[PDB]
């Protein structure tokens, strides 16, 4: 409803998992239960971004878009000892299987060759929240351009509870990245996601669009579209107004 | 004067030229240091260091 | 005499136009330098051209430069035969690059003042773009 | 004599049986123990690991402590194995059983240090087990080896014995082991012409005759061989997987390893203890999920319960018990040098499918693995240990024509053990 | 010159620097009480032609002068054959 006093949702998302399913169409040994992910297109009526923000907007989710085995790296200020105690203390080896400390990860990972090897040996890389924007060196287009940018995890106090808060946390939220452009898209989830699971997601994610990217929210939103890696840009809803919004906001 | 002919080091040998087991001495920490330190720890009780 | 084009690649990072020709007018005049860069973004493609009024010139720094230890990376310089050497080459050489902020000028062209022809001109047949997604279904 | 009990045998074997954890006899140690007790030379034919370890075993170890044989009194049992790796499973079991007693024990086989083989039997080996191949060379060559008070010989699976190639060195070992008053045995799976005939040169006249009786491969090469294999066993870590391999040191090693680098497995190795052995097959079989490491040599004869993957990580020493062992999923890991087993598997009359993997799934830890090899002693022990014997067991394969150790990279092979260059392994 | 960059960063430590660490363990030890192994440059030419046939060695670093050149003569071609 907050997009135009409507909300065109669950039929359209219903038919895009159908669609998804019926295109179907050696045998391989590496397998994974990588499915097509769930891509939520936005227009908006003017540049949502000044510059690019290497820092992933935590959206928040209730059905996590990464799988529960993906394998963390945690990036944290050094020392480095202490907070692979703490994980350990709070059972997150299976979870956060490595601990890097800042410098040791400028230190022991300097080579583009290194840097692609740490960046393939994980699935999500967890950054403390206070090293982050040392992250965009050190790591470089390699992850920063090739899909792994490191999330924000807060544990500047350090205990077990809060680590594994976040931790839940990081993987329960999506990430999106602002660059200056009109049109961007977010990551709903995967195909696995049910009609309603999908929905919940993208009406979750356009409350946090509303607010935190789109300045003027529904008003700056000119259209939205439901699409996968492949698939078409199925419009979930138009702007009714945008008639008068244009005119309104390009004199 | 004939130009030197390396009629066996034209090859790499790929495996070490002992086949004798590592001593444990290079995976610990030294023996010689830690007497060393012991006999420091000494003179230090005794005033002399 | 002839004169003499020199290639350089694996340049390290830091070791650009201004750089190249102050290091190399030491062995000799230099008369046209051009490094590559990318188009969108203007950076470093980290391998140059350079021209020396003598081939002896270019034969004397391509034997003193080539596999030099520079910066974690070997430098590797060679001369090109001027039969594959092309007259076009060249072009743009010693004149700075001008980085096009073209997510900028978007910017400004997404958000610049309009006129009421202009957003008819904008609007056209939203409908019709609508419907050939609809066609699509 | 339904159990070990029944058997008149002395306290100290007793209390090595009970420790073992052997309580009922196999119906192959009923027909033989009891006759072997008696001193009568006996030809015996039996199936895959119906028991006959423990069926030559007992009566020639209670035969040692009745004559109350010393070192000085030298050899006294000479136990013969047609591979090394059943020389070992033979040599451990001896261990456990002697482990109450006075009598020495000793191996001599191939691909092992002679010189330190020589230096042991100058000593004094009351128990020899031995492979035909370096025992004939210790009985000619090695002074001061003392073998003309042996009162008992044993030969375990001579059928294979002969296909490996040992007819002219079984028949010298014959020619200079002294045959008067010596208790003699041949166990056998299969009955051929040769073994009757080895059995009548050997065996005394009238010996008593004891009678109880779909494949996917992958093309890895050897450098990327243990990779491959720990990319799966974690991609398939909520399933039941057994991995067979060639050597209870390579079995060691990478039971090691995988738990060093937090990969909880199991292995029927354990500290090569028979009670241990049993009881984690047994934890195998009970847990729905999990993941167990063994040799061929282990897996014959014991029941494989219901697994989702059956690894052959290593090649097989059997391939003609191999190919009817199968009679959820089958994997058997390949090198491109040893692409001859597809003809002989076709030969064979085996359907086979052949598994493929992408090399960015592939976990790229061979920096970080060789780090931690170098970094620990006891991995680093084992790992020139499991490398020298997948090599001996390899030299010592029965293919020739296919497993061939010359066409075998040594660089690569390393490489899979966690080497940056192949250790100084002799042969 | 950039070999020798990287040699400097792996001096072993002077006799001097070596007992005042040392010393800094005896204090421990007496008062009140793990280690990372060290890293360094290898040398003695008996060492590291060890080092060599044991193929540990990374880069070998010649002497152009040693007075008896038998004492190295061989080396290059050693480090060729390993």
């Amino acid at each position: 409803e907050l997009l135009g006093s409507d909300a065109p949702l669950e039929k359209v998302c219903s038919a895009l998992l159908e669609y998804e399913s019926k295109r179907k169409s050696n045998l391989l040994e590496d397998e994974q239960d990588d499915i097509e992910p769930v891509w939520l297109q936005l227009a908006t009526l003017k540049f949502i971004g000044n510059n690019r923000k290497l820092i992933p907007y935590k959206i928040a989710i209730k059905n996590p878009v990464i799988p529960s085995s993906s394998e963390a790296c945690l990036i944290v200020k050094d020392p480095q000892r202490v907070y692979k105690d703490l994980v350990n203390e709070a059972g997150l080896s299976k979870v956060v299987t490595r601990v890097i400390g800042l410098s040791k990860l400028k230190a022991k990972w300097n080579s583009y060759e290194q840097k692609r090897q740490l960046r393939d040996q994980f699935d999500i890389f967890l950054a403390d929240d206070r090293v982050i924007p040392m992250l965009p060196r050190i790591l470089g287009k390699t992850f920063y351009q090739k899909s792994k940018v490191p999330v924000p995890v807060k544990i500047s106090k350090g205990t077990a509870e809060q680590l594994k808060r976040e931790v839940v946390s990081a993987y329960g939220a999506t990430y999106f990245n602002s660059a200056p452009c009109s049109s961007f898209m977010i990551k709903c989830g995967h195909v696995s996601n049910t009609s309603t699971e999908l929905a919940e997601n993208v009406e979750s994610i356009l409350q946090f669009v509303s607010k935190h990217i789109v300045p003027d929210g529904a008003k700056g939103i000119a259209s939205i579209h439901l699409k996968t890696s492949q698939s078409i840009a199925i419009p979930l809803w138009n702007n009714p107004n945008l008639k008068e919004l244009i005119a309104s906001s390009r004199k | 004067y004939p130009d030197y002919d390396d009629f066996f080091t034209n090859t790499v040998r790929e495996t070490p030229l002992s086949s004798a087991p590592e001593p444990k001495r290079r995976f610990a920490p030294s023996k010689h240091e830690q007497k060393r330190i012991l006999q420091l720890a000494y003179a230090i009780r005794k005033g002399r260091i | 005499k002839k004169k003499g084009v020199l290639y350089v690649g694996r340049l390290p990072h830091g070791f650009y136009e201004k750089q190249m020709r102050m290091y190399f007018s030491q062995f000799g005049p230099v008369l046209r330098l051009r490094m590559s860069r990318n188009r969108k973004t203007g950076s470093s493609k980290h391998y140059a051209f350079i021209e020396f009024e003598s081939l002896d010139v270019a034969n004397v720094v391509a034997e003193t430069m080539h596999n030099y230890l520079l910066y974690g990376k070997l430098l590797q310089c060679k001369v090109i035969p001027e039969d594959q050497v092309h007259e076009n080459m060249f072009k743009g050489a010693d004149v700075p690059f001008k980085r096009i902020p073209h997510a900028t000028i978007a910017r400004l062209q997404h958000e610049k003042p309009l006129s009421k022809e202009k957003a008819d001109k904008l609007i056209t047949r939203h409908n019709r773009k609508l419907k050939l997604k609809k066609r699509k279904l | 004599i339904e159990k070990f009990s029944d058997l008149q045998l002395s306290e100290n074997i007793q209390k090595a049986i009970k420790e073992m954890g052997f309580e009922t006899m196999t119906e192959i140690q009923k027909r033989s123990i009891p006759p072997l007790l008696a001193g009568r030379d006996v030809l015996g034919a039996a199936k895959t690991g119906s028991g006959k370890t423990l069926a030559f075993l007992i009566p020639t170890i209670e035969m040692l402590y009745a004559l109350k044989f010393k070192p000085r009194n030298g050899t006294g049992v000479i136990i013969i194995s047609p591979t090394r790796e059943l020389a070992l499973q033979i040599f451990g079991v001896a261990k456990e059983l002697l482990k109450y007693h006075h009598q020495t024990f000793g191996i001599v086989i191939g691909g092992a240090n002679r010189r330190a083989e020589a230096d042991k039997l100058v000593k004094g080996v009351n128990l020899l087990v031995a492979t035909p191949g370096r025992l004939l060379d210790h009985l000619q060559n090695t002074k001061g080896f003392v073998f003309r008070n042996l009162r008992s010989l044993v030969i375990d699976e001579a059928d294979r014995i002969l296909e490996i190639g040992f007819e002219d060195e079984m028949r010298q070992i014959m020619k200079i082991l002294p045959s008067e008053n010596r208790q003699t045995l041949l166990f056998s799976a299969t009955q051929t012409t040769k073994v009757e005939d080895l059995a009548r040169i050997s065996l005394k006249p009238g010996p008593l005759y004891v009678n109880v009786d779909e494949q996917g491969y992958v093309v890895v090469d050897s450098d990327k061989r243990f990779l491959l294999l720990f990319s799966f066993l974690k991609r398939n870590l909520k399933k039941k997987v057994i991995v067979f391999m060639s050597s209870c040191a390579s079995v060691k090693y990478m039971a090691e390893l995988l738990n060093y680098i937090d990969l909880p497995v199991l292995d029927l190795h354990g500290k090569q203890k028979q009670q241990r052995r049993t009881n984690t097959f047994f934890e195998f079989c009970n847990a729905e999920k999990g993941i167990l490491l063994c040799t061929n040599v282990a897996a014959r004869g014991l029941d494989i319960p219901a697994v989702d993957w059956i690894v052959q990580y290593d090649p097989p020493d059997d391939p003609r018990d191999y190919i009817h062992r199968v009679g959820g999923k089958s994997l058997m890991f390949l090198a491109p040098s040893e692409l001859g087993f597809l003809r002989y598997l076709k030969t064979a009359k085996v359907s086979l499918n052949e598994f493929e993997f992408p090399a960015n799934k592939v976990a790229n830890v061979q920096s970080q693995l060789e780090k931690l090899v170098s970094k620990n002693y006891y991995l680093q022990q084992s790992a020139k240990d499991g490398y020298r014997s997948y090599l001996q067991a390899y030299a010592s394969y029965s293919l020739k024509s296919i497993f061939d150790i010359n066409k075998l990279d040594l660089a690569k092979v390393a490489k899979s053990f966690g080497f940056a260059h192949p250790p100084n392994v002799n042969i | 010159t950039q070999v020798f960059k990287l040699l400097n960063k792996y001096r072993p430590e002077t006799a001097a620097e070596k007992k005042q660490r040392l010393v800094a363990e005896a204090e421990a030890v007496a008062n009140g009480k793990v280690s990372k192994k060290p890293y360094n440059v290898k040398y003695g030419l008996n060492h590291v032609v060890a080092l060599i046939e044991a193929k540990k060695a990374k880069l070998v670093l010649i002497a152009s002068d040693v007075d008896p050149i038998e004492l190295v003569v061989f080396l290059p071609a050693l480090c060729k054959k390993m």
